[PDB]
RNA sequence: UGCCUGAGCGGGGCGAAGCCAGAGGAAACUCUGGUGGAGGCUCGAAGCGAUACUGACGUGCAAAUCGUUCGUCUGACUUGGG
RNA sequence: GCCGAAGAGGAGAAAGGUUCCAUGUGAACGGCACUUGCACAUGGGUAAGCCGAUCCUAAGGGAAGGGGUAACCCCGGCGCGAUCACGCGCAUCCCCGAAAGGGAAUCGGGUUAAGAUUCCCGAGCCGGGUGUGGCGGUUGACGGCGACGUGAAGUCCGGAGACGCCGGCGGGGGCCUCGGGAAGAGUUAUCUUUUCUGCUUAACGGCCUGCCAACCCUGGAAACGGUUCAGCCGGAGGUAGGUCCAGUGGCCGGAAGAGCACACGUCGCGCGGUGUCCGGUGCGCCCCCGGCGGCCCAUGAAAAUCCGGAGGACCGAGUACCGUCACGCCCGGUCGUACUCAUAACCGCAUCAGGUCUCCAAGGUGAACAGCCUCUGGCCAAUGGAACAAUGUAGGCAAGGGAAGUCGGCAAAACGGAUCCGUAACUUCGGGAAAAGGAUUGGCUCUGAGGACUGGGCUCGGGGGUCCCGGCCCCGAACCC
């Protein structure tokens, strides 16, 4: 799959694309998400 | 003309590297693409290019065959008109 | 931020201090991206208010 | 409040291709039926004719155009009953007398 | 994903694993004979692991 | 070397298409401001390459390494996997 | 103090292969000590309907005639109804081939020495597979001009999935930021206080003011009008205006007086406060997303799956027929999950200055490079001690001369950003060009100039005009007695 996950730009914590947030300690719809860019060199 | 001198068209993407015979063809022969066409069917200055001999028309979207450079030319309208001259002489 | 308190307020816009490249600093597309949006908005606002004729509109419009 | 008459989604598009779009909600299985995966909903338009070939959402789908596939269908037959009065015209005067 | 799971190579990656564990202090009593240097038995760092 | 299918290229500079205004000409088309931005284009980050000290090392950190210098960097580019 | 796209932060692919956690040791290792450890020994840990495997199909590995070749080896009916049991229809087959193409469904909190979106606690949903009732309907649906919104065998046609490069507007998000300023923290040879953390909550059942694009809608009827960043669009009817469709990781609001700490205050419980705070700026076009224009002698995957158009044989009586809601249930039957992911867990004989892939391009000033930073976070590399000579390697600066040195100005020094001014020969007029050359630059303060909303001088002529309170009559009227 093309979305791969969404990994936090605070906590750096990998969650989901349906997941809209992240959560790893109260990051708590910091909605501070990046995906991944989705494969490289 | 604007800031133009000689002329160009694509000239800029020689630059000053490259070289004369082949810019003398080479703006006229992209250039004669550009030019803006009025569709066969509709007449509006739709007709632009969607790929090699391949030519489209915006607001009808009628999709013709044509040269490769060009929307049209000579030798398809001579070839066209001889066609023509022979079933109206076979009709007779 | 009290060093954008110092550019609030204008201050080293002298040549020297005032320094990433030309351009870079607001490329003047920048300025264009409001300019073009505002010129815009006024002439919709001087219409409605109604000041001008529609001869008159297209012309600075395309002016 | 209430049951209903009231708003809401199945659909009108875009150009993105073949020439469209009139389709109707009659329509949501799982939702209105515009732009997703895997769709889920469901378009019609009802039926005999503006010809829909419909095809299907929840999508970027391209239905064929309502108008027009209605007048392509009207001048086919518009064009269809002058072509049969004309050959119908044509054989009542070859076998009255000419060609 | 996994970490890399295909249970057929990782099972026997495994019981190499069980396999590789010191004798057991008996063996070396009732005797017959031997230094039970066991040997067989490798080591996260050194040499090379194999099949 | 090929194929498939992914991924990567801060930022800046220069300014080709042709059209506006302003202005000229009967037309042809022209002048000046100006916009827009084309490119195996330029200066350069990730990334690629490997020119110079003919340095350091030369029973090495290394069976070709290190530092500093230098070339390319939207392309006939670089690169992961299958 | 050092690390800052990671010379030492977070999450992972491959690969390793138990290296993880704990306890106990110390012969060997660690190029030294060692009480320590990624050494030794013994125990212990990895938990999936909703992550991934898995199913699909892509260069191709091909299975399948025939035939060369002894030979190895190599090229090139089935399906479905159907219940009573039985008959009917068709064209190119069938598996592997991506754990990073495509894809049915999950988050938040908690807890463990060691797992964790995996178990729990709360809540949700999916898939797959039998019953139930509410009823929405019944000679196969009303409403809205319209667009469009709220049965069923034989048989054909098909989207999404599903797609290139360049430029690049618009929505809006988490950011970055500021202040009102809670709550609570720093700290004053000498002050104003400012400064600092901090104000945080899902997935998703329900509402939307619902953008753009298409509206050949309707309606109007422009020969110059509308309008963009730009191209453009239009009388195969523009602009108004009565309509539509229609996004989101997106407004609202509910999920949610569900929720653990954040901090202080408490033996423990508790209680309060924060969690129901306000408002806005900066093209940060970043990642997600919807459009446009341009471009190619070069044209940008396929199938699974999801899902409906039709076009219909048959069947529609107090009998009997379907499909969303609701709901009830069961199943959910496979594998993997630890840890490292690297100047110590990978490859290189080594705890090797080498090599080895993805995401985090939004951390703060200054975006010219480079530096410094900080509440993330991480670290002080397996040698120290005492002097400091020459020799050497890294390296700075040397009067006055200025390449005399050397194959060679080699190196190094030197110039340097940026604005204004100005700029030669030659040229395929593109360039050459940042030619050259020369001048400006601080500290600081104010002005000028660049945003959205509301309003903007004296006289004449055109188009349009509202609320509040008190008292009273006759009637209707949700509700209570």
């Amino acid at each position: 799959y093309n979305q791969d996950k969404m990994i936090c730009r605070k906590c750096y914590a990998r969650l989901h694309p349906r997941a809209v947030n992240c959560r790893k300690k109260k990051c708590g719809h910091s909605n501070q998400l990046r995906p991944k860019k989705k494969i490289k060199n | 003309m604007t800031k133009r001198t000689k002329k160009a068209g694509i000239v800029g993407k020689y630059g000053t590297r490259y070289g004369a015979s082949l810019r003398k063809q080479i703006k006229k022969m992209e250039v004669s693409q550009h030019s803006k066409y009025f569709c066969e069917f509709c007449g509006k200055f739709a007709v632009k290019r969607k790929a090699v001999g391949i030519w489209g028309c915006k607001d009808c979207g009628k999709v013709k065959a044509g040269g490769a450079y060009t929307m049209n030319t000579a030798s398809a309208v001579t070839v066209r008109s001889t066609i023509r001259r022979l079933r109206e002489q076979t009709e007779a | 931020r009290r060093a954008h308190e110092a550019k609030q307020k204008g201050r080293h816009s002298g040549y020297g201090k005032r320094r990433g490249t030309r351009e870079a600093r607001l490329p003047t597309k920048i300025l264009w991206m409001r300019r073009m949006r505002v010129l815009r908005r006024l002439l919709r606002k001087y219409r409605e208010a109604k000041k001008i004729d529609k001869h008159m509109y297209h012309d600075m419009y395309l002016k | 409040m209430v049951k209903f008459l009231k708003p809401g989604k199945a659909v009108i598009l875009l150009q993105g291709r073949f020439a469209g779009r009139k389709a109707v909600i009659v329509r949501v299985f799982e939702e209105g039926t515009r732009d997703r995966p895997y769709g889920h909903c469901l378009v019609a338009g009802l039926a005999k004719y503006p010809k829909k070939v419909i095809r299907k959402d929840s999508a970027k789908k391209t239905a064929k155009k309502s108008r027009v596939k209605c007048f392509l269908k009207l001048v086919n037959f518009t064009h269809l009953m002058p072509t049969r009065y004309t050959l119908d015209v044509d054989l009542k005067e070859v076998a009255a007398g000419p060609d | 994903m996994p970490s890399h799971k295909t249970f057929r190579i990782k099972q026997k990656l495994a019981k190499k694993q069980r396999q590789n564990r010191p004798i057991p202090y008996w063996i070396r009593m009732r005797t017959d004979n031997t230094i039970r240097y066991n040997a067989k038995r490798r080591h996260w760092r050194r040499t090379k692991l194999g099949f």
